[PDB]
C-alpha cells in the first residue's frame, strides 16, 4: 500500500458520505494514466475497481 | 450558478436545449472579464461540471464548445495561477479535439474557427509553459511540432 480509508470504502466498507466527489478522481486519473499502463493486471484493475473503460476486454489477463 | 451548471450539466448529458447552452456559455464569458466573478465561476466547479459532458458533443453545437474554450482561455488570463490546475486538467481531457482542431485548418470556416479558438487557448496556457511541460512532458513538445507544421501550412495557403 486518506488514501486507505478510500480503499477501505472502495473494496469493504460502504462509507457513503456527505456531498463527497467520488468515482470521479479515480475515472479521470485511470484516463490519463492508467489507459496507456503497459501493466495489463493494473489496467484491469483499475477498470474493475472504476468501472469505467466498457470496451475494455483485458483479455491479457482474462482469456477464459 | 449552481442551479445553472446544473442544467448545464444535464443539457449535455441528453444534447438538448443548444441555444440555452449557448446563451449561457456566452453569458459566462462575460462575466468571467471580472475577477470575482472567473473567481467564483470556478468556485463553482465550473471545470467539474463542464470537462466532463463535454466529450459527449464530439463522440450551436461546435459554437458552444468554442465559447467555452474562449471562457477557459478568458479565464487563464484572468488567474492563471490558481487555475492553471485545472485549466491542465480540461486541456488533458480535451487534448485530442483541440488537435483536431489544430489540424483541420488544412481541409472550411468552421474548421478555422475551431482552429482559432484551440490556439488562443494554447496560447493562454502558454505563459505557464514551465508547469505546462512539466505536468504533460509530451504535451508541449507534440504541441511545439504541430505549432510548426500549422504555422507553414497557414503561410502555404496564403502565399498561394
Amino acid at each position: 500500500q486518506d488514501f486507505k480509508n478510500c480503499f477501505q470504502e472502495y473494496i469493504h466498507n460502504k462509507d457513503r458520505r456527505l456531498s463527497p466527489t467520488t468515482e470521479n478522481k479515480l475515472r479521470l486519473h485511470y484516463r490519463r494514466a492508467v489507459r496507456a499502463s503497459t501493466d495489463p493486471y493494473k489496467r484491469a484493475v483499475y477498470c474493475i475497481i472504476g468501472r469505467c473503460d466498457v470496451s475494455d476486454n483485458h483479455s491479457e489477463v482474462a482469456d477464459k | 450558478l449552481p442551479i445553472l451548471f446544473s442544467a448545464l450539466e444535464v443539457s449535455l448529458r441528453i444534447k438538448q436545449n443548444l441555444h440555452f447552452c449557448e446563451a449561457i456559455l456566452h453569458f459566462l464569458f462575460t462575466l468571467a472579464k471580472t475577477h470575482q466573478g472567473a473567481a467564483a465561476m470556478a468556485g463553482a466547479g465550473i471545470t467539474q461540471t463542464v470537462c466532463l459532458p463535454l466529450l459527449s458533443v464530439y463522440q450551436s453545437w461546435p459554437g458552444v464548445y468554442r465559447l467555452t474554450v474562449s471562457l477557459m482561455e478568458r479565464l487563464l488570463k484572468t488567474l492563471r495561477y490558481n487555475f492553471l490546475s485545472e485549466a491542465l486538467d480540461f486541456v488533458g481531457v480535451h487534448q485530442e479535439r483541440i488537435l483536431q482542431c489544430l489540424s483541420a485548418v488544412r481541409t472550411s470556416l468552421s474548421c478555422l474557427e475551431e482552429a482559432d479558438h484551440t490556439v488562443g487557448f494554447l496560447l493562454q496556457l502558454s505563459n505557464f509553459t514551465k508547469e505546462w511541460h512539466f505536468h504533460l512532458p509530451q504535451l508541449i513538445k507534440d504541441v511545439q511540432v504541430n505549432l510548426c507544421y500549422l504555422c507553414q501550412a497557414c503561410t502555404s495557403l496564403l502565399h498561394s
